[PDB]
């Protein structure tokens, strides 16, 4: 109504306990100690190419990130799935099927060389 | 930092729309003592909010300038051709 | 088949004389090699069933189930030594012996050639399961469970025996090959109607059909985990397999008496699913879900359509795997809490992330998320039923809906919430159970990749 | 539908993020000058969603409206189209009146912030998308439906004045 | 909605019902007309596989437009004069359609005349 | 006034408009006090078990097993085949039975009298 | 405990004016109407008959419930908002940290050490606090839901550990 | 924490706004404006119709073709 | 936001209550009971408690709305509820 001293004594006793527990929740300088780990020499070279602080070196560090991205993420697919298509998938009937392109009058077909015959005059309307 | 709040004596119900709230409610026989809690909303840079047509209008001046210079350029090119 | 029978039989002396510590390791590993040997049995000729001998033969229906049992046998061994750690060595060895005898009887059942031998081993699976359910059970109505299970099975089994011996006297032989090649049309005589009922009702009791399905919510819920998974995963498939064998000499009569039971399943799969929704225990929910899936398999069987048979077989395999995994997960949670109400321990997704996953795709496969073999097996039956009768779809369409509800409901109410504060015995996930759910899950997606194997003899 | 809706969606996410995760409209206001980038993103999201001419947004809806006007349809069928465009404009201006316009209605602690490269980059990608992608696709793709030529003018412009009323 | 009002609210037979109209032969009433010519040919018609909806009397301008546009890349702003031509030719055929509509409409007025003017004999 | 929301099956009377909390009586407040007393006891010993450092496993809850046993065990022993019970059994368990059988059989025979008379589509139905 | 009339009108004022905030939306409207409703409340505090005062409360609650907002505002973290129970998926019970593997324990060493001394606090406090709640228990069954204090010095107040070691407001 | 992060809390005051983000906001608004006015001038015929609607009552009876109304 | 602190949230509450006209600048104190030290009524205490509810973002529980009176205990409940510990 009501924060009675009987209930107060509980409340700030629980306060000092809760606060000290929260100080304990705070970590320490050694926290978090991380067990020793091996580091490959290539990323040693790359972090030394990152430490110098030069603009061009940071730019080419990230473009080599992008380059390894290209080779191992967007180049090996056009490797493998093209290997799969042109020699395995396309080698079997009807696996790959393409509609005949829209061939308009006055268009030359590569194989036959004939130009599709032209059509009669347009009504020559004008607005 | 310590997060130094500004002095209270500049967050005044005066200079805010709450005046039409206060005296009107004073006419009703009461008084508004919580008004200047919101005084910062009606004061400072937050004041004089733009209208609806003004809200949609943002960037129309430079757009009109680009319009007129672009049509001048295309008038020049078609005159030359 | 003695390249699989003889090693299974000789597996008994190994456990029965192994040391106090080597029984589990030896049984697990050698059962794994047995499963590896039975993996060969997936080698199937185009249309001719592989007839190893006069008394043993296999085709594209018996072989997947046999591989399922043989691959399963290590799984009970891995799931049992948790609740079997504090036992005498002789008692543990006998538990293992019950499991091996069960697997052996299932192998002879699936590879049997004469219908009478099939009946002998099919029913003979009761005894080891009875011992497992009764002696090693932990709950109260386990003693009642054994009585209910045995009597429900036998009440159908004996009329089947009378019908089989009558067929032997009349037709000439109970051999599958003879009764199929020398099959004769069945007249619509009422004595023939009762013969069909005798030949059908035993398997439909073990199916189970709606109504006379009370032995599962009172048997699987009570059995030790190993017994529970061997029951739900394969012993339910016994009735379906037997029906697939027996409908060869049960036509064209079936259709006229297909009307009562079919819808009995079709309607029943709804109620069981609804019963799943308002459950209190995990194991009972899984049991009722098993009843509904097996009822769908019943419908597939009585349609007698090629597509229905293929979808049926796929559903049997997928349901066996999923039900075994779900029971194992329920046992893990129950043992961690020593209770089975699905409200006592909720919000354990955070505490056990790998259990959270295992439950997630266990539910997904139970919910039949495509293109899992569960979904394709269900959908083939749905298409066959729609071809047989259109309206079925809405009932079918209801089922997974309600299924989906409970298929996620327990996951919402056991891991997707807030943990209970007063409980603290939930320890770090012992990698035994996580690995066990792995050996449950990876074969499921592997068979999903190539479902032509579990597709049955109609493929 | 992807462009302007995703736009005002992550703009809404931005305003929620700035105001210590506060969502209900009655608890922010006067954020027009407080943040001009998200304000521009919001009113341009409406500027595409409501489909004023010559921007990605309209490159469907006007024709859409034309499609329902010049066709064999039902009275309610087109009535809900026009009235729903009007309703859409209603809360389109309602939300800008709440959040950025009006007087501040957010808690006293002023943490409205936009200074993040990811946020600005992500919104500006869709900004250019919602300003020219509709033009790109519309002028590019071959005509897959015979365009409706000369027709009574009263149902051509109907879509715009219902939005504005 | 004018003719719609005159048909629904007023006389249904007064306005052309959208399905059957014209209910009178084109040669009858209208001075002897001529079967609308085909600039486009069937072989060219399916050579570009135009959709059946865009397979009208007017499709010659569209096939020429696609002939230019397929040869006009990346310039998507070009071929404006030919699409304007197709728009005007669609407008011409739409004028033909409303001419059929008003032909049915006015011949329906004439039909009403023939009916009740002759019926006044009673 | 705007007439009061009559309580629904899925929404009870609002706690704001409860007459009992308004026209209170000494016995009403007494009946509301000793519930607080027993609830205080129930929170107390729960806290003692819950704050016991050596508490391991689960604090077994009698009420939970009471619910489970009531909804799992007592249902049949307490069941008496009253006329209402048998009526509900007939209406639910076996009621929709004839309904589904009738509709399915009607479709089956109606279609059957369409194949053998040739009045159905069979051109591309070689899979069933 | 029991809901006295002053409590039933304090809750009434809270609900009515928060719903009025949801209604009027704008802050100046809210201020004007809130002062007006404050007057409308305090004008007739002098209802001598408690039955008559409860009847006026009947009318007030009736009209407020008829006119309460169809979408009253609730802040997110508070019960009913968008952030309500949204952080439960992050908080983990404290006893889980007795489960961490010795590698996991040593990788956070001194926090485990201070958990060890807090655990020692819990052990040394359990018997003291149970006898403390025993000596001041309401004779023959607890009477009120209140919680007994640490009247003496150094005793951890009875039933303290879970409140003290409660998952923080923002575990993250 | 964020000790001295770029954005500074301002108790009940207008917060700081680096002129960059306002100038790009006006950049974007001016661009969408200029875009719609330029395309308005270039292609107004798209939005007001290339050809007006041919009202039918004004049509005569010759091109409309119906036989003499006094037949 | 940076970790809220006892004296910072104390500063916010003192500004918003000294801000009240009924609480003139002079009778503001760290021990300022709303009934006796400052003369406000229960209705007034609920007004100021709900103004707090609005300007802090958090929502007071009804068990605390009718009973949180002195700014010491007021800022104390704030410290406990939002884990304000420093
Ligand atoms: C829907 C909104 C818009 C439309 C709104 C339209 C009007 C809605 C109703 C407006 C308010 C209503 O008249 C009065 C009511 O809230 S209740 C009845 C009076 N009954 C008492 O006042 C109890 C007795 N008195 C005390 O309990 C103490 O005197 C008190 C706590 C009040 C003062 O504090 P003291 O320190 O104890
Ligand atoms: C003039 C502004 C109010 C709206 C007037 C009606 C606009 C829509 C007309 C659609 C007519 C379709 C049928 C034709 O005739």
């Amino acid at each position: 109504s009501g924060y009675t001293p009987d209930e107060k004594l509980r409340l700030q006793q629980l306060r000092e306990l809760r606060r000290r527990w929260l100080k304990d929740q705070e970590l320490s300088p050694r926290e978090p100690v991380l067990p020793p780990r091996r580091v490959w020499p290539m990323e040693q070279f790359w972090n030394k190419f990152l430490q110098d602080g030069a603009p061009w070196k940071n730019v080419i560090y990230k473009t080599y990130r992008h380059s390894i991205f290209a080779v191992t993420h967007v180049l090996i697919p056009v490797w493998i799935i093209h290997y799969y298509l042109k020699y395995h998938v396309t080698a079997k009937p009807y696996t790959v099927v393409e509609r005949k392109p829209r061939i308009f009058p006055g268009d030359t077909i590569l194989e036959t060389g004939e130009v599709i015959p032209l059509m009669k005059e347009f009504p020559d309307q004008h607005h | 930092s310590k997060m130094e709040l500004p002095d209270y004596k500049q967050w005044k119900i005066e200079g805010t729309p709450l005046e039409t709230v206060q005296e009107k409610l004073a006419a009703r026989g009461l008084r508004d003592p919580w008004g200047r809690n919101e005084a910062w909303r009606y004061s400072g840079g937050f004041a004089n909010n733009v209208s609806f047509v003004g809200a949609l209008l943002k960037g129309f001046k430079w757009g009109f300038a680009a319009f007129v210079v672009a049509v001048g350029a295309e008038y020049y090119l078609e005159s030359q051709n | 088949m003695l390249k699989i029978i003889i090693p299974t039989t000789m597996l008994l002396p190994m456990t029965w004389m192994s040391k106090h510590n080597m029984i589990w390791i030896n049984a697990t590993v050698h059962s794994l090699l047995i499963s590896l040997i039975s993996l060969s049995l997936l080698n199937q000729l185009g249309e001719n069933s592989l007839n190893f001998s006069l008394t043993f033969f296999s085709d594209s229906l018996s072989a997947p189930l046999l591989v399922l049992t043989t691959w399963l046998l290590p799984l009970m061994l891995m799931a049992s030594q948790s609740h079997l750690s504090k036992e005498t060595t002789t008692r543990k060895k006998l538990y293992i012996t019950m499991l091996i005898l069960l697997q052996l009887f299932l192998i002879m059942t699936f590879t049997a050639t004469e219908l009478i031998l099939f009946y002998i081993l099919f029913e003979a699976t009761l005894v080891p399961t009875l011992i497992i359910i009764t002696r090693w059970g932990n709950q109260t109505e386990r003693l009642n469970a054994g009585l209910y299970f045995l009597f429900y099975t036998l009440a159908g089994s004996l009329p089947l025996l009378v019908a089989l011996v009558y067929i032997q006297n009349t037709t000439g032989s109970l051999n599958f090959l003879i009764i199929h090649y020398w099959s004769h049309p069945l007249s619509n005589s009422w004595s023939n109607i009762f013969m069909w009922l005798a030949c059908i009702m035993a398997f439909m009791v073990k199916m189970p059909l709606y109504g006379l399905h009370l032995w599962l919510p009172k048997a699987h819920v009570e059995a030790p985990i190993a017994g529970s998974m061997v029951l739900a995963a394969v012993l339910l498939k016994l009735g379906g397999y037997g029906m697939m064998r027996i409908t060869t000499i049960l036509n064209p009569l079936t259709n006229y008496m297909a009307y009562p039971f079919l819808m009995l399943s079709m309607w029943g799969m709804i109620m069981t699913s609804s019963i799943c929704l308002r459950q209190t225990d995990l194991k009972s929910l899984i049991a009722y879900s098993s009843v509904s899936h097996m009822a769908l398999v019943i419908v597939a069987i009585m349609i007698q359509t090629p597509w229905s048979f293929m979808g049926a077989t796929a559903l049997m395999i997928a349901h066996g795997l999923t039900s075994s995994m779900l029971f194992c997960l329920a046992n893990t949670n129950y043992e961690r809490v020593h209770s089975r109400t699905m409200i006592l321990a909720r919000g354990l997704q955070t505490l056990l992330p790998l259990m959270a996953t295992w439950w997630l795709m266990a539910s997904l496969t139970n919910l039949a998320l495509p293109p899992s073999i569960n979904l394709i097996g269900e959908l083939f039956i749905i298409t066959a039923s729609f071809s047989w009768s259109n309206i079925t779809i809405i009932l079918m369409g209801m089922n997974m809906m309600i299924t989906a509800l409970y298929s996620l409901y327990m996951l919402i109410t056991t891991q997707r919430g807030k943990y209970t504060h007063h409980i603290n015995n939930i320890k770090a996930s012992f990698t035994r159970e996580n690995a066990l759910m792995a050996l449950h899950i990876l074969p499921l997606l592997l068979l999903t990749l190539n479902p032509k194997m579990i597709l049955g003899p109609l493929y | 539908h992807a462009f302007f809706k995703a736009m005002l969606f992550m703009c809404s996410g931005s305003i929620i993020h700035s105001l210590n995760d506060e969502q209900d409209i009655r608890k922010m206001g006067g954020l027009y000058k407080a943040m001009p980038f998200t304000t521009t993103a919001l009113i341009i999201g409406s500027l595409a969603l409501t489909g004023m001419p010559y921007l990605t947004g309209f490159y469907s809806k006007d024709l859409i409206i034309e499609a329902v006007n010049m066709s064999y349809t039902n009275a309610w069928a087109l009535l809900m189209t026009l009235i729903a465009t009007s309703l859409t404009a209603a809360y389109s201006t309602r939300i800008i009146f709440f959040a950025f316009l009006g007087k501040p209605r957010f808690p006293p602690l002023v943490l409205i912030n936009e200074n993040n490269p990811l946020l600005i980059n992500s919104i500006k990608r869709l900004l250019i998308g919602s300003i020219f992608a509709g033009f790109i696709i519309s002028n590019n793709i071959p005509p897959m439906t015979v365009p409706n030529t000369t027709m009574p003018l009263y149902m051509k412009m109907t879509a715009l004045i219902v939005t504005i009323m | 909605g004018a003719h719609l009002a005159r048909r629904y609210l007023g006389d249904a037979s007064k306005e052309p019902d959208p399905l059957r109209m014209p209910t009178f032969p084109p040669d009858y009433g209208f001075p002897e007309r001529k079967e609308r010519e085909m600039v486009a040919t069937q072989q060219e018609m399916n050579d570009a596989q135009l959709m059946l909806q865009q397979r009208d009397y007017c499709a010659h301008y569209l096939i020429q437009l696609l002939k230019c546009k397929r040869d006009s890349f990346p310039n998507f702003l070009a071929c404006k004069h030919e699409q304007h031509d197709w728009d005007y030719c669609e407008h011409l055929d739409y004028v033909k359609r409303m001419k059929e509509f008003e032909r049915e409409r006015r011949l329906l007025q004439r039909k009403k005349r023939r009916e009740q003017r002759e019926a006044e004999m009673a | 006034s705007f007439p009061k929301y009559k309580p629904s099956r899925l929404a009870t009377l609002p706690a704001t408009l409860d007459p009992a909390e308004y026209d209170i009586s000494p016995e009403t407040r007494k009946a509301q006090a000793e519930r607080l007393a027993i609830r205080s006891r129930l929170k107390r010993e729960y806290l003692l078990q819950y704050n016991d450092p050596n508490r391991l496993g689960v604090i077994e809850d009698p009420a939970l097993i009471r619910w489970t046993y009531a909804r799992s065990a007592n249902i049949y022993p307490n069941f008496r085949p009253t006329p209402k019970t048998s009526l509900l059994g007939a209406l639910f368990g076996i009621g929709p039975l004839f309904f589904w059988y009738y509709v399915f059989k009607t479709d089956r025979d109606k279609k059957e009298k369409l194949i053998q008379e040739g009045k159905l589509d069979q051109t591309f139905n070689i899979s069933y | 405990a029991y809901l006295t009339h002053q409590q039933k009108v304090l809750r009434l004022y809270k609900r009515a004016l928060r719903h009025l905030e949801s209604w009027c939306v704008h802050r100046d409207k809210y201020r004007y109407f809130a002062c007006l409703m404050r007057a409308r409340f305090d004008e007739h505090k002098n209802e001598k008959d408690m039955v008559k005062a409860t009847q006026l409360l009947r009318q007030a609650e009736e009209e407020f419930w008829y006119g309460q907002h169809p979408q009253p505002y609730i802040f997110p973290e508070s019960p009913g908002g968008t952030s309500y129970e949204r952080y439960e998926c992050y908080k983990v019970p404290e006893w889980c940290l007795d489960d961490w593997h010795p590698s996991e324990k040593a990788m956070y060493p001194d926090y485990f050490a201070k958990r060890e001394q807090w655990k020692r606090l819990r052990r040394e406090s359990w018997e003291r606090e149970v006898k403390q709640l025993q000596e001041e228990t309401p004779p023959g069954g607890p009477r009120t839901e209140a919680l007994p204090p640490a009247r003496k010095e150094g005793d951890l107040p009875p039933l303290w550990w879970h409140i003290v070691t409660r998952p923080r407001e923002r575990p993250m | 924490a964020g000790g001295g992060v770029h954005i500074e809390p301002r108790y009940r005051q207008f917060p700081q706004l680096t002129r960059s983000q306002l100038i790009q906001a006006e950049f974007f608004s001016a661009t969408m404006w200029f875009w719609i006015l330029w395309r308005f001038w270039h292609d107004s015929d798209a939005v007001l119709g290339h050809f007006p609607y041919p009202d039918p009552s004004q049509w005569t009876d010759e091109e409309l073709g119906i036989l003499p109304d006094d037949e | 936001a940076p970790p809220l602190t006892l004296e910072a949230i104390k500063d916010r509450v003192l500004y918003v209550l000294k801000l009240y006209d009924k609480i003139d600048p002079e009778k503001l104190s760290v021990n300022s009971h709303f009934m006796k030290d400052l003369g406000l009524d229960s209705l007034d205490q609920v007004e100021i408690i709900m103004a707090m509810e609005d300007e802090f973002g958090f929502e007071i529980p009804d068990i605390d709305a009718e009973k949180l009176m002195c700014p010491q205990e007021i800022v104390d409940y704030i410290a406990d509820k939002k884990d304000v510990y420093e």
